[PDB]
Formats: structure tokens, sequence, C-alpha cells
């Protein structure tokens, strides 16, 4: 309950992913999105998205790859060394 | 503010600062809270209804030897208005100075006239004979003036036969960026690494002026208040220790270092939610920096006060509840959706730190204070 939930692609493009998720049960300030190349050595890349939003489109990214995408909610209970509340899922962008 | 009530601007954090450091001092004091002005003024009543060494001696602890009298009452009068400035005045900023004499005292017409003109002083008579009934009438004073976020200034009174001077105050800094209502959760606040004590706190991520001292081993943060027409400084050790070392480095000098160096990055706040309360009784301190005619019950020369060398200062009670609360202004949520809040600077302040506010336009200092102890049940 204290996690974001139902993280998926809703809409995917060679180079694009609009994803979305369901709010966690408290108040999210914000969200941290982070990408990356599934068990490869690149760092994975990331963005901020304010707490009021449930999508975010990622751009720039390579046709038919794998990614993880994590979706972490930021909220009171992440403040002073309190634990991370990230979601995680896969996806291979199309060749199209 | 003018050239004479910016001099006393100056003078009242001097004083303000000489009075943290000799309160800092004393093993008994816990938290500190004063508001230079408000102490400043206490001074220029003694001076107002003093004479001779009583009243000189008020203006040598405010360092306002070589400024006429006139222009001390005028100069103090102007700043105490202009305390309102960067507040939502009798909402967010309530204060009352009441001089309370014994029963068998009349205060002079005269006195009274200026003392409500440039000090907005109000007067009342005591019954001391009665200690519960004594104490509940200044208790419920102080609750009234503050609505009920000061609900008692002093649970016992031990000098009860002269004049009694009580201050009474209430402040909520509004921030330019306000916490989200919902930020806020119970954590513990450490007063020593072997004693945590519990306490709501609010969190926020934004961007401020910020800087860490590594050599010093603190961080220094600037939160601004509405519009920016004041700011809240905070100062706190990497560590939990007593303030004791860092109060040593609070001179003029380094704190314009400090601010010098602060430059605006991503900060994580976390800050103590609730009211502090902090009564001081200022009387052995004041005395201490050389305020002895006026609090001794012989030499004190109270005559323009009351028309007879018959009061003495038996107290100067500065009593704050200060609250720390998530409103502020509403500001633009898509500054979350930008790279610059990436990887923040953590400014978790769960133990002892340093704080003061500052008025932007005029420069004076509002509130100078530390938080050692937080109440101990004022938890959600």
């Amino acid at each position: 309950s204290d996690v974001p939930r139902d993280l998926e692609v809703v809409a995917a493009t060679p180079t694009s992913l609009l994803i979305s998720w369901y709010h966690p049960e408290q108040y999210t300030e914000y969200y941290r999105i982070t990408y990356g190349e599934t068990g490869g050595n690149s760092p994975v890349q990331e963005f901020t998205v304010p707490g009021e939003r449930e999508t975010a489109t990622i751009s720039g990214l390579k046709p038919g790859v794998d990614y993880t995408i994590t979706v972490y909610a930021v909220g009171a209970e992440q403040y002073g060394g309190g634990p991370d509340a990230p979601i995680s899922i896969n996806y291979r962008t199309p060749h199209h | 503010l003018s050239p004479k009530a910016a001099t006393l601007a100056e003078r009242s954090a001097g004083l303000a600062f000489s009075l943290y450091q000799a309160m800092a001092k004393d093993q008994a004091v816990e938290n500190i809270l004063l508001s230079p002005v408000v102490v400043a003024s206490s001074l220029g009543l003694v001076s107002l209804g003093g004479k001779a060494t009583t009243a000189s001696q008020a203006k040598a602890v405010l360092s306002a030897e070589q400024l006429r009298d006139e222009e001390v009452h005028a100069g103090l009068g102007e700043l105490l208005r202009s305390l309102s400035n960067s507040t939502a005045r009798n909402v967010t900023w309530k204060l009352g100075s009441r001089l309370y004499g014994p029963s068998s005292v009349s205060f002079a017409e005269d006195f009274v006239r200026s003392s409500k003109q440039h000090y907005n002083c109000e007067h009342s008579k005591i019954n001391f004979r009665d200690k519960r009934s004594a104490l509940q009438s200044i208790n419920e004073w102080a609750a009234q003036t503050t609505d009920g976020k000061l609900p008692e200034v002093t649970k016992d009174v031990e000098r009860t036969d002269g004049a009694l001077l009580v201050n009474a105050m209430f402040f909520k800094p509004h921030w330019d960026e306000k916490f989200h209502h919902k930020m806020v959760d119970n954590r513990g606040f450490m007063v020593t690494r072997s004693y945590t004590v519990g306490v709501t706190m609010m969190h926020r991520t934004g961007l401020y002026n910020y800087y860490d001292d590594e050599k010093e081993k603190l961080q220094i943060v600037e939160m601004p208040l509405a519009h920016k027409l004041s700011s809240l400084i905070i100062l706190m050790p990497h560590h939990v220790e007593p303030l004791e070392r860092l109060e040593k480095l609070l001179t003029k000098e380094q704190l314009k270092i400090w601010m010098g160096k602060m430059q605006k990055k991503a900060v994580a706040i976390s800050l103590p939610k609730g009211v502090v309360e902090v009564t001081h009784d200022l009387q052995k301190h004041l005395a201490g920096l050389g305020l002895t005619e006026a609090i001794d019950k012989n030499k004190a020369d109270l005559s323009r006060m009351s028309g007879k060398k018959d009061l003495y200062l038996a107290s100067v009670f500065h009593a704050t509840a200060f609250e720390w609360d998530t409103e502020g202004n509403p500001f633009d949520q898509d500054i979350y959706g930008r790279e610059e809040l990436r990887s923040p600077k953590l400014f978790y302040a769960d133990h002892p730190f340093i704080f003061l506010v500052r008025d932007t336009q005029s420069g004076s200092l509002l509130f100078i204070g530390r938080l050692v102890r937080p109440k101990g049940d004022k938890m959600r």
C-alpha cells in the first residue's frame, strides 16, 4: 500500500514510452523516475515529476532495447533515512 | 528605518547576542528565544521611567551612550512598529507588554502616556498576597495576548514586591515556499546522543541558499519568509553535540563570512513542527551586563514611573510561543520536474540547532534562539 502500484507502459514507440502508475496510500511530494538498459553497464538516467502526476513520458530510447523503469514515491517517510518506495517493470521498446 | 532607528537595530542585535551568550553559559537554560527589539524596548522602558544612573545604565547596556534620550525612545518606538512589516499583524505576530506594579503603587500619568505611545506598554496592579491569583492574572493576560499559544508565562514568581515587566509574544514564520500540509510525520529528536524525544517533523525539498562548513562541522541554510521580506537562517552542527562550540563562532564577522559562501542548491529540509514555548526572566542576565541599579531594592530610582522611590525592577519576563508550521505562500509545482533537485543536500534537523530571523528590508534581527529540548508532548 505504501509503495506506487500498477506501473505499466500505456503507449510505446521505438524511441519513447508513456508510463502510468497508481499513487501510494500516503501523500507523495514528488516521484523519481529512473530508467536504463536491463543488466547493462550504463548508469541509469533519471528525472523528477510532481506528486500530483500519475503519467510520464520517457524519450530518447533506442529501438528494440529492453529497459528497466523504476518509479520511486518520495513522501514524508523517505526523509531522514527512511526506506525507498520503488516499483520496477521491464519493457522492450518496438522496432517500428 | 531612519538613521537613529537603524543604529538602534544594530545595538539591539548586539545586545541580544551578548544576552544569548550569557544565557547559553547558564546550565539551567535549555531553549533560548529572544526578540532583540522587545529586549531593547524593556531597557527603553527602564530609561523612560528611571532617573540619573538607573536610566543611564539602561542606555549603557544597549551601548547607546552617544544617543540623546529622545533619540532612544523614538528610535525604539519606530523599531517596534517595523516588526509587523514582514508578517501578518495580529495573525502570525502578536506582542503585548505589561508593567505590573503592587496594589499600593499608582503609575504616574506622565509615564503611562509616554510608555503607551513609545512602547505600547499596558499598566496593571497586582495583589502579591495570594501568589496563585497573582500568577493567574499574568498567565491569563499572556494567554489572551497570544490566543492560547502561550498559555503560561511562569508557574512561580520569586521577587514579589517590585515592578514586573512582562512581554508575551506569538510568532509564526510564513515560508516564501510552503511545506505541503500532509508532509508531516513522527520522528526522533536527539537532545543528546543518549536521550531522544519524539517530535512531529515537516518535510520539503526545494532550492535554498546553503553552505556546508566542513572545517567547522556545520550546515547553514537560509529559508526566506513571505515575499522575501524576511528570512530564517538555521545553523546546525553535523553531529548531535552541545551548542557551546558553535556558539563560540557566533560573531557578525563569521555570520557575514558564512552568508558570503552560500549557494542556491536543492536541499531536503526536515524541521520539527509545533509550538516552542520559552520563558526567560532577563532580570539577572541584564544585571550581569550592566543593569545593577534598576534591579536593586535600595539603589533603584524609578521616580519617573511612580512619583516616589517605592519601585525596583523585580522581573523582565520575555515569553514567546514560536510556531513551526507548514504554511507559507504557494508555488509552481513544476519546479519538482526540474534537474536541479536530482541529488539534494540533506538538512535533517533532529538534534540541537541555532536559528535567527532577519528583516530583509531594514536588516534588523527579529529573533535569535536555539532549540535544545522540544517540549515532549506536542507530537501527533
